[PDB]
């Protein structure tokens, strides 16, 4: 038998509970753009891919 | 008797607040922000009543 | 009682408990997430999306933020490949009234999806 919603008052019943899916810290992935968020002259070298637009 | 007459009632409040702090530490040990867990554990009807207290 | 029905009893009777809970406004978002996973185990994901949508409609900020995150994660994997455009509208609904810290996350996630499958200009 499997339980997932209640928090049993018996600890012996607590052992039966299914381990709930933990979230992922989405902010950690956001950090990569937050590291991109440093205010810099983004032509850091004369990189023509920045200088000339793509298609 | 030399302590305040309400001191044990204050202590009961403080122990209840420490039990809220214990739940906060429990979420931090599991690996989640206690604020985010609480939002997942709130039932909306409490917030409804709160707004009506304001209004 | 919900845990009793899910362990012992039939899918439809168990789901009827959740229906009563939703009508009575009892549900926490965690209970919704439990229900959503339960509906994924019974593989009626369209109902699972309806459950997320109902629980978003009952609740208010900040709480709705995490409900969106779990809902979008589930949708984008199987059905985000299949029918992309509904998620744009769903992102738009998610942005509505959003407090700034959670909104910041949602703007980046939406623009990433716009980079993955839509126009860069958007």
């Amino acid at each position: 038998l499997r339980l997932r919603n209640y928090v049993p008052e018996d600890e012996d019943l607590k052992k039966r509970r299914v381990p709930q899916a933990k979230p992922v810290a989405v902010e950690e992935k956001v950090k990569e753009q937050l590291e991109a968020a440093k205010p810099e002259p983004v032509i850091e070298e004369v990189d023509l891919a920045n200088l000339a637009p793509r298609k | 008797l030399k302590l305040p007459a309400n001191w044990e009632a204050k202590k009961a409040r403080l122990e209840w607040e420490l039990k809220e702090e214990e739940k906060k530490k429990e979420c931090a040990a599991r690996g989640e922000d206690y604020e985010k867990v609480k939002l997942l554990e709130i039932s909306a009807e409490d917030a409804e009543r709160w707004e009506r207290k304001k209004k | 009682l919900a845990d009793l029905e899910e362990s012992l009893g039939t899918f439809q009777s168990t789901k009827a408990v959740y229906d009563r809970i939703l009508d009575l406004r009892i549900a926490t978002p965690q209970i919704v997430i439990n229900y959503a996973m339960f509906l994924e185990e019974h593989k009626y994901f369209e109902e699972s999306f309806k459950a997320y949508e109902r629980g978003i409609s009952l609740f208010k900020w900040p709480n709705v933020s995490d409900i969106w995150s779990t809902y979008l994660t589930k949708f984008i994997a199987r059905y985000g490949g299949r029918k992309l455009e509904r998620a744009r509208d769903l992102f738009e609904q998610a942005l509505d009234g959003c407090p700034p810290k959670y909104a910041k996350t949602l703007y980046l996630l939406y623009a990433q999806l716009e980079e993955e499958w839509g126009l860069a200009r958007h």
